[PDB]
């Protein structure tokens, strides 16, 4: 299952 | 042996051509198993490996909503980075991420990771401790501080040690017949003429799995890992791989060279001559 | 910066006129990601081309495979035409069945 990325 | 769950994410801006292209490709070891591509009306997360049919409606729905949220995050990131770097609003730019985890034969975490890149150059990365970040330039440093204050590290490590590890084991379970198989290489050797009374001997290795393999040419026991040419191992379209390696030997001295193929599907290594 | 793509065209099995096979076109080590890959049979674009195995190496260079099923014939010729920013002129690599 994929991760939910946080903004740069 | 050890296994890995990897996610390759790419977001490319295309000024004057609409919204940026967003793509997520999933891998369990060497075989692709999932993918999301923004270029398509009704873009959704789709299975890429047969065994993923064992998932169910819910799985696909959630991953899709998740992927669409990420798509918007990187859309914003591209604009943000134009600010960090002081760049034109009309040039094309790329952001990349490789996230994942590797477990031992027993299924326990060996390592987790996440590395970002902007325009083909390192940006920010999670250190092996899973607690800190290492920024490649002053732009990435702004991102590092934001993430430190927000506590992004704990959230990412919770995923790496938790979600990533548990789902990797599940995929391995459901796709055991394919992910845990061993396809032995089938070797061949070709010869091609050359100008100065020399010849090109090429050793082929076909239909293997997993990808890792070693090919070498020897001259009376000594490895010729120098004047030897080769290509990186390549996927062949059905879940297997191939590779070739060659040496340029003097005409009429061919029988003095041997190709050695080492692989998981080879109890004893293969030796070929022309 | 900018990296020119390495195009590689190969079959899954050793060719044998009449027996079904899979033709591949692996485009690698390129950057930026935008690229156009076309597989041709006797100079004509092949319809059912599948794009897969997209990935990038440690140096961030891109990799992607294009493949299709084909029943080889001694007459038919196949190639792969690629368009990338690193080249003003599109590059076509042919299928050398005797390589
Ligand atoms: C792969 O494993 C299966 C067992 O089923 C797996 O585990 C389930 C919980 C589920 O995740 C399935 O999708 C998986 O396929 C093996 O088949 C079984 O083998 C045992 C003998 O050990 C036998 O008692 C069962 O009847 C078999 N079938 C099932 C449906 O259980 C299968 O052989 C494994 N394949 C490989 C290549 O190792
Ligand atoms: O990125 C930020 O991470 C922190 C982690 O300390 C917070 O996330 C926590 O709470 C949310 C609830 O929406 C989730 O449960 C996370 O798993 C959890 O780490 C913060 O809300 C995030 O924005
Ligand atoms: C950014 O680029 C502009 C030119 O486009 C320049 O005038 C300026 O000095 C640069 N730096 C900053 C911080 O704006």
């Amino acid at each position: 299952r994929g991760y939910v990325y946080m903004g740069l | 042996g050890p296994h890995s769950l990897r996610y390759f994410v790419t977001a490319v801006s295309r000024p004057g051509l609409g919204e940026p292209r967003y793509m997520e490709v999933g891998y369990v070891d060497d075989t692709e198993f999932v993918r999301f591509d923004s270029d398509a009306e009704n873009p959704r997360y789709e299975p890429r490996a047969r065994w993923m049919e064992q998932e169910g409606p819910e799985y696909w729905e959630r991953e899709t909503q998740k992927a669409k949220g990420n798509e918007q995050s990187f859309r914003v990131d591209l604009r943000t980075l134009l600010g960090y770097y002081n760049q034109s609003k009309g040039g094309s730019h790329t952001i990349q991420v490789i996230s994942g985890c590797e477990v031992g034969s027993d299924g326990r975490l060996l390592r987790g990771y996440q590395q970002y890149a902007y325009d083909g150059c390192d940006y920010i990365a999670l250190n092996e401790d899973l607690k800190t970040w290492t920024a490649a330039d002053m732009a990435a440093l702004i991102t590092k501080h934001k993430w430190e204050q927000a506590g992004e590290a704990e959230r990412l490590r919770a995923y790496l040690e938790g979600t990533c590890v548990e789902w990797l084991r599940r995929y391995l379970k459901n796709g055991n017949a394919t992910l845990l198989r061993t396809d032995s290489p089938k070797a061949h050797v070709t010869h091609h003429s050359r100008p100065e009374d020399k010849v090109t001997l090429r050793c082929w290795a076909l239909g293997f799995y997993p990808a890792d393999i070693t090919l070498t040419w020897q001259l009376n026991g000594e490895e010729l890992i120098q004047d030897m040419e080769l290509v990186e191992t390549r996927p062949a379209g059905d879940g297997t791989f191939q590779k070739w390696a060659s040496v340029v030997v003097p005409l009429g001295k061919e029988q003095y060279y041997t190709c050695h193929v080492y692989h998981q599907g080879l109890p004893e290594p293969l030796t070929l001559r022309w | 910066i900018q990296k020119t793509p390495q195009i590689q065209v190969y079959s899954r099995h050793p060719p044998e006129n009449g027996k079904p096979n899979i033709l591949n076109c692996y485009v690698t080590q390129f950057h930026p990601p935008h690229i156009e890959i076309q597989m041709l049979k006797n100079g004509k674009k092949i319809p059912k081309v599948e794009m897969s195995d997209m990935s990038f190496s440690k140096d961030w260079s891109f990799y992607i495979l294009a493949h299709t099923e084909f029943t080889p014939t001694e007459t038919d010729t196949y190639a792969c035409r690629v368009k990338h920013d690193s080249m003003a002129e599109p590059k076509t690599v042919y299928w050398d069945r005797d390589m």
